[PDB]
């Protein structure tokens, strides 16, 4: 099947950037929506960005401005750029990658949704 | 498990599948476990996905098709193999009707596969008929065919369509199975969500990529003997086995009836036999000159849309003029190299056509909005030439901008095109036009 795998993510001071990179594997033609969710220990699960297939991007409000979510084309890879980071930014944060559609040279596919493995964010 | 498959394949239709694909997609609906798509063309392998599947299943199928004309012709078909099938549509007497509606309601009815009309599948006329069936667990695939009718993108929308996404709902203990022949990505997208199909949703869409068949552009702007090259490309084309002489046969394709008779002339004079073929001709002129290319008397045809054929040694398709669309394009240049020997399709592109076309193709929707009103489809008749425009003139895989359109992997190429053979000289074909802009 298909692989999300997230990267980027480590320990900063308040005020510093991450960029994270979530990478898909297998061989994806193209993806409805790749969206940015946060788990922070004791909260429920956070919805933070997210980016349609032609590059429109929404924000949650809690990070909008310091916060923008990209796309290499060319890479297949979503990146969350976070800057001006914050305590409150403290989290796991993972990629739903919605309405993946998945092709073979054969003509043998699927169309499914996808969950990331997630990367540690720590804020000081 | 593949055991029974290959003897009710054996015992009934009498056969291996006509495609590995084929194949793969009728053990899938089989588990039973997962929704299924299956975008293939007009070969029909597409019927036996369902159809077999069908029979092992020890329950009813309903199939869904907008039109008799589609449904009618299987079901005399599969009846000749003995197979309990029954079609319900309103073009049916009360009698042959209630007769079918009192069979459905039997525990152990007659019917193995049901072909319906949307119409009926939606009428509350047949609703408890089918509440029954479905509590008696006696429901063992919905189909769908012409799934891509649910899609307004879609050439061929039918309102009706949307009612079956709530069916498939209410029918969720059965696996469902869309077919269609034509779904660009977005098609595929509203499929899947219209008919609220279940994922993982499994695919089986036979790609457009032919190995045996080269695709180039030239620019007729960057052309000293645009007729000249025409030539010399036919040229190449024949004569692949010089020992015959002139070996193959040829289509060039033009938007209007003297560019035929015109090109037709230019490519005799130059020594490549060409005769016009367009609706402008009396029928037995057509008739004739279609015989001389069939036989082939006359090596070259140059034809308008108007091409009625499945010659297997078409050793080239030229495009003298860009087609209305994409599809259109591959459609027609795909008539070349069904023998599986190497062809050649190029296309020669002029901004002059683009824009020659791009108007035509609007003032033929402006003669439909007035017709009947707007429609999304007017949007993807524009979308549709479009795709073709970026294909001319953008760097890249001729072969891998087809099948991105259409909804394919990456094809395997294998400098099987201008751009896979020499980057450099397309880059220096485009820069060239950018300069004559
Ligand atoms: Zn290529």
């Amino acid at each position: 099947q298909v692989q999300l795998v997230e990267n980027g993510g480590g320990c900063v001071q308040a005020t510093g950037s991450l960029r994270l990179s979530c990478a898909a594997s297998g061989s994806i033609f193209s993806i409805n929506r790749m969206t940015w969710y946060r788990q922070a220990p004791g909260k429920e699960r956070e919805w933070v960005a997210a980016i349609t297939s032609g590059g429109s991007t929404n924000y949650a409000d809690s990070v909008k401005g310091r916060f923008t979510i990209s796309r290499d084309s060319a890479k297949g890879t979503v990146y969350l750029q976070m800057n001006s980071l914050k305590p409150e930014d403290t989290a796991v944060y993972y990629c739903e990658a919605y309405g993946t559609y998945t092709l073979a040279p054969t003509g043998e596919g699927e169309y499914d949704d996808y969950w990331g493995q997630g990367t540690q964010v720590m804020v000081s | 498990p593949e055991r029974r498959v290959r003897s009710t394949l054996k015992k009934v239709f009498g056969f291996s599948f006509k495609t590995p694909l084929q194949e793969s997609a009728t053990m899938a609906v089989v588990k039973g476990n997962k929704d299924v798509f299956v975008c293939m063309p007009t070969g029909a392998g597409k019927s036996l996905c369902y159809q077999l599947p069908a029979l092992l299943a020890k329950g009813i199928t309903i199939v869904v098709s907008p039109l008799i004309a589609l449904i009618q012709d299987q079901v005399d078909h599969l009846l000749t193999l003995k197979v309990r099938v029954s079609s319900l549509n309103s073009k049916l007497s009360a009698q042959e009707r209630k007769e079918l509606l009192a069979d459905l309601e039997r525990e152990k009815p007659q019917t193995k596969i049901l072909y319906i009309t949307p119409e009926m599948a939606a009428s509350s006329s047949f609703q408890p008929t089918l509440n029954s069936l479905v509590s008696r667990h006696l429901l063992s695939y919905l189909v769908v065919d012409e799934a891509h009718c649910v899609s307004q993108w879609g050439h061929d929308f039918r309102p009706d369509y949307l009612r079956l996404g709530a069916l498939r709902s209410r029918l969720g203990h059965a696996p469902c199975v869309a077919l269609t022949a034509t779904a660009t990505p977005q098609v595929q997208e509203d499929v899947f969500a219209a008919l609220h199909l279940k994922k993982p949703v499994a695919i089986f869409k036979t790609p457009c990529f032919r190995a045996n068949l080269f695709y180039d552009v030239q620019f007729k702007e960057l052309i000293s003997d645009p007729y000249g090259n025409l030539k010399d490309f036919c040229l190449k084309a024949l004569g692949q086995e010089a020992d015959k002489g002139l070996s193959g046969c040829g289509i060039v394709y033009c938007r209007t009836r003297e560019a035929c008779e015109q090109l037709a002339i230019e490519l005799s004079c130059r020594g490549v036999n060409a005769k016009a073929y367009h609706a402008g001709l009396k029928a037995s002129e057509r008739t004739l000159v279609q015989n001389d290319w069939m036989e082939e008397k006359v090596p070259v045809i140059v034809a308008t849309i108007s091409f009625g054929v499945d010659k297997a040694n078409v050793r080239f398709v030229a495009h003298w003029n860009i087609a209305k669309s994409m599809a259109g394009y591959y459609q027609e240049s795909g008539r070349a190299g069904r023998d599986g020997k190497p062809s050649w399709c190029r296309l020669y592109y002029s901004r002059n056509d683009r824009d020659q076309v791009s108007f035509l193709i609007r003032k033929e929707v402006a003669k439909l909005q007035e017709k009947r009103g707007n429609k999304a489809s007017d949007k993807a008749t524009i979308m549709a030439f479009d795709a073709l425009v970026t294909f001319c003139e953008e760097l890249g895989c001729r072969h891998a901008a087809i099948a991105k359109y259409f909804g394919d992997a990456l094809p395997a190429c294998a400098k099987g095109c201008d751009h896979c053979q020499n980057p450099t000289a397309v880059r220096r074909r485009l820069e060239a036009l950018e300069r004559s802009s």
